[PDB]
């Protein structure tokens, strides 16, 4: 999962890493 | 630990779907058998804790795949179901007590039903979130029957509401105000989640920031949402609102301190975290103000306090760094107002989980709908 | 290190004890050849970095005791010297730079020149107390340098003053409230030695918030008695002095908040550390305020600052413990008021050397006085 | 050297260690 800036996104939506 | 307040649940009168002469034949009579079987059970369960998600779902499939043969036509042909009216339909509210209120139709009954599916999702997910323990797995749930239970009231609102009708009197849970009330708390409640998760992970002071005050909004606006209702009923949940919204106001001055902190503020810093610690002294405040006041709902208490760990620590890094600048025990050169807060979350708001209710069930046939006769 | 603002010394004009016709013989001649040379060698040492008190001591209690024939009566039937108004002697003050003011009165003599070598002993002190290097046997010497120069300013003021036929006049070193003004500075000034050496000693807090509370009292006593002064020339002095006040009180504060802290008493330590904090910041401000009054001699700094390291560690200590009830930076619950001191010193407190004269020289007779012959 | 009370005091009045 990315957000629309292409950001790899946790299962809630956080930033992975 | 988690600390979600609950409205209670709503109480309908039982429904036999006894037609008597009105029902003619084996398949009208099966289908409401299976009709009354099917609500017996759904609502057996909303009381029972030892349901799960996905007992809930398919209890609620089932009543409401058959409860819509009373309310949408089959082949088209026609507009609604020739049914609709047929039945006399009894619920409590959630904020009015023992005072129920009865519509006879057929969208009345799934609407109110639905509300309660919806109601039940977010209790489940205020009893796990309770827990001590709480896994990742037990986080994800919770969260997700926020979001479940956020697309259903949302669903129910904008699809429904309008085919009633008669419009439902203020301070009753069919009302378009209330309702969005609860899409709301939903969605905050789940951010909440999602911020216990961000802090234990140690994601960026911006971050947390900026979802907790996020949060803190989402309260000001439900809040501001059951303003215009009868502060009677509305009183003590109105007031947990305004008391989360200081809760996390709280938090985002806090991880805002340690944002000036590393930008090398130290006046702004002192002050921001002064503030902090202001409102969650403040939020306990109102806490007492709150299990003090009367109205719908049971009280809850926040204990388990993750804040001050945080803050002390930031406050030691605070004075070393800051000290000998804006000095010792005794504070110069601090701004004279809190920094008001500006910021945006770009990462971990909560959408609704998009809700549909089931097709009508194939046992409905014009053949089984024919058997009903309503001279 | 010790900063102690110093006035700068009492000139006098040549003074050559010729009165041609009047004196007759060897002896009375004689005697008018040691006070010229006795005074020019006394005269001398104020200025000569190479005087030590052993040979200041032994010149003035030689000059003095010739100069006693001028005042005192050898016999006991009459009260006082034949001689007093025989020489016009000429002065200047402290504070009152360049002019000078003559009287033709022996006792002015005595005190003006009493006065300066009280004035000697301080400056004595003061060069040594500078010192990085000082030693404890140093220490002492000033300690003991400014007990002496209390006592002897005190015995002029006590003593010898009434007895003055021209009033006193304001601004002047000879007047009461000034003499009065040296007296306690002198006191304070070695108290302030003792206060370091018990910082040093790591004696008890409360012997040392004591010791630094009367301190700053004197110091305050003092600004007081000047206040009867006009501002142009004694300004500047008035500021170090109420610069000195809150030095002391700021240490009076420090170390009786770890008194405090020792006693549990959160929000009082807190305070009294607040206290400190503040009147040290008051303390720089005045300092930069005194940098920049003109007025009787230079300016100094302090520097040297042990002060934020008991400060930095208390502050520290008292968080770490009161966060609790208190902290963390937002702090509740804390009295307005300053913690109030009434604090008493059972050890350290300094009182003048009790000095005295010396009689009338042994050169001085009934025969070599009639040897004089006014007429 | 001792004070009123009996204690032992340094030359500065201080008590001794």
């Amino acid at each position: 999962t990315k957000n629309k800036d292409g950001v790899l996104v946790d299962e809630f939506g956080l930033p992975q890493i | 630990t988690h600390w979600f307040h609950r409205n209670p649940l709503k109480a309908t009168a039982p429904v036999s779907f006894n037609y008597y002469g009105v029902v003619t034949g084996p398949s009208a009579s099966k289908i409401c058998n299976d009709l009354r079987s099917s609500r017996a059970r759904l609502l057996e369960l909303f009381t029972d804790l030892s349901c799960n998600p996905e007992m809930m779902k398919n209890a609620a499939d089932s009543y409401f795949s058959l409860l819509q043969g009373f309310i949408n036509s089959l082949d088209e042909s026609t507009q609604e179901s020739k049914l609709r009216y047929i039945q006399n339909f009894k619920w409590t509210d959630t904020l009015q007590g023992q005072v129920p209120s009865a519509q006879q139709d057929a969208v009345f009954e799934l609407i109110s039903m639905g509300f309660n599916v919806a109601l039940w999702y977010t209790k489940y997910a205020s009893r796990l979130a309770g827990k001590e323990n709480i896994t990742e797995d037990e986080a994800k749930e919770v969260h997700r029957s926020l979001k479940i239970a956020a697309g259903i009231f949302k669903h129910l609102k904008e699809s429904h509401l309008p085919k009633l009708i008669t419009p439902a009197e203020k301070g009753r849970d069919l009302e378009s105000r209330l309702i969005e009330a609860y899409v709301i708390q939903c969605q905050a409640e789940a951010q909440e989640v999602t911020i216990a998760r961000a802090i234990e992970l140690k994601h960026a002071p911006g971050l947390i920031a900026a979802l907790a005050y996020e949060t803190a909004n989402f309260y000001q606006k439900a809040d501001h949402t059951l303003s215009s209702l009868e502060p009677a009923y509305s009183a003590k949940w109105r007031k947990y609102l305004h008391l989360k919204m200081c809760f996390y106001t709280a938090y985002a001055y806090c991880y805002h301190g340690e944002t000036l902190l590393a930008s090398d503020k130290c006046g702004e810093a002192i002050r921001s975290l002064q503030e902090a610690e202001k409102l969650y002294a403040k939020a306990e405040a109102l806490c007492k103000e709150y299990g003090e006041t009367k109205g719908p709902g049971p009280t809850v208490k926040p204990s388990g306090h993750l804040f001050f760990r945080k803050l002390g620590n930031l406050v030691k890094n605070t004075l070393e760094k800051c000290q000998r600048e804006n000095g010792f025990i005794y504070f110069q050169k601090i701004p004279t107002e809190a920094p008001q807060l500006e910021l945006k979350a770009n990462y971990g708001l909560v959408e609704p989980i998009p809700f549909e209710f089931p097709p009508t069930s194939v046992q409905w046939t014009p053949e089984t709908l024919a058997a009903f006769d309503l001279t």
